[PDB]
């Protein structure tokens, strides 16, 4: 599909699509780039994440609108169209999970790449869990938790407490606990420990690293304000 | 409440 | 494609897609509804227009970003991707023009329907003209102008000067003159005459009709401020 | 500058 296009041209077109706010295009360019089989640089991993974040973010917001309407109603149309949007969302999550399993994660040896991809695996199972019902929901939740836990274990061993990758993983795992796993205390404990550990490490940073880390710390704080 |  | 879905279900799903901001879906539901072959009510014509307005609006904004980048640059990638977005835009315009030609306009006998569809024909040729180059550009411009002129002629004979359909047609034909036809004086004259004629008719309106008409009059005024 |  993007098999005939040069890797470098796919990356170039992904950045153009980002400028144009054409996130479905950007995601398809980045899927093509991944399927070239080469590992992704830091910049390229960020392009991949931004593209699919935006695509699934749209689908999630739409699914929430439709599910709200369907709940209020409780003919077949609202259910039918919520299911169409749900299926397309699951498809996008399955596509991203597929890229990570074939073969991004297994080739990723450095902590910055491995933690990034395992956080992504956690996040896309987490979006699957948001629309899942029943027992099915359990196995998906456990997949998300496992991915996030492996990423946390590597990040705590390999990265400083202020590393933005590590801080963003902890932010999302804390949201997983509060919103998916019905564990608001675990969510608050994680976000509070993560914030306090980063605070203590800020003195080590340059002005630009300080701004990157404090930005994500503020997100942990905003959640802690919401949750306490 | 997640990143981004 | 939507051939197996009930007309009423297509309309219902178009309104759900609007609530969800899923405008590509809304447009496909409304295309299915049109292709049922029945005339559209006022509410349904508005659904059709909103859906495709939003879809082509996105494409237009993206094409403008890409064309700006391409102009700055003046490898093949920026040109290639601007052409992809351009082709998809032309496709959406050709689809809407196709619905109007088969067979919305020919069945539309009342002034409110006929003016609405001919304004739409003008607007979608106008979007084609925005990306067209050369002689090709001339014939498309003339198609837009012809459509807008037929709509103006019916609106002046059949609707009061404050009718929002008539006011929106005049607003868009004025923009056609200023932005496409290189006729800024014709644009200003049209917008000024249209505003003054509506002003004089406001006394006839209810409070709610007054708000509908003055809203579009303010858009004519905002353009006149920009252009003078 | 058009409608909408
Ligand atoms: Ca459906
Ligand atoms: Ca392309
Ligand atoms: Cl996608
Ligand atoms: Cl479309
Ligand atoms: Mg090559
Ligand atoms: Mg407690
Ligand atoms: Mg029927
Ligand atoms: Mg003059």
């Amino acid at each position: 599909a993007m098999g005939s296009m040069e890797r470098a041209s796919l990356i170039q077109k992904a950045k153009l699509a980002e400028q144009a706010e054409r996130y479905e295009d950007m995601a398809a360019f980045m899927k093509g780039a991944v399927e070239k089989g080469e590992e992704l640089s830091c910049e390229e991993r960020n392009l991949l994440s931004v593209a699919y974040k935006n695509v699934v973010g749209g689908q999630r917001a739409a699914w929430r609108v439709l599910s709200s309407i369907e709940q209020c109603s409780n003919g077949p149309e609202v259910r039918e169209y919520r299911e169409k949007v749900e299926t397309e969302l699951q498809g996008v999550c399955d596509t991203v999970l597929g890229l990570l399993d074939s073969h991004l994660i297994k080739e990723a040896g450095d902590a910055e790449s491995r933690v990034f991809y395992l956080k992504m695996k956690g996040d896309y199972y987490r979006y699957l869990a948001e629309v899942a019902t029943g027992d099915d929901k359990k196995r998906i939740i456990d997949s998300a938790r496992s991915a996030y836990q492996e990423a946390m274990d590597i990040s705590k061993k390999e990265m400083p407490p202020t590393n933005p990758i590590r801080l963003g993983l902890a932010l999302n795992f804390s949201v997983f606990h509060y919103e998916i796993a019905n564990s608001p205390e675990e969510a608050i404990s994680l976000a509070k420990t993560t914030f306090d550990e980063a605070m203590a490490d800020l003195h080590t940073l340059s002005e630009d690293s300080y701004k990157d880390s404090t930005l994500i710390m503020q997100l942990l704080r905003d959640n802690l304000t919401l949750w306490t | 409440g997640s990143l981004g």
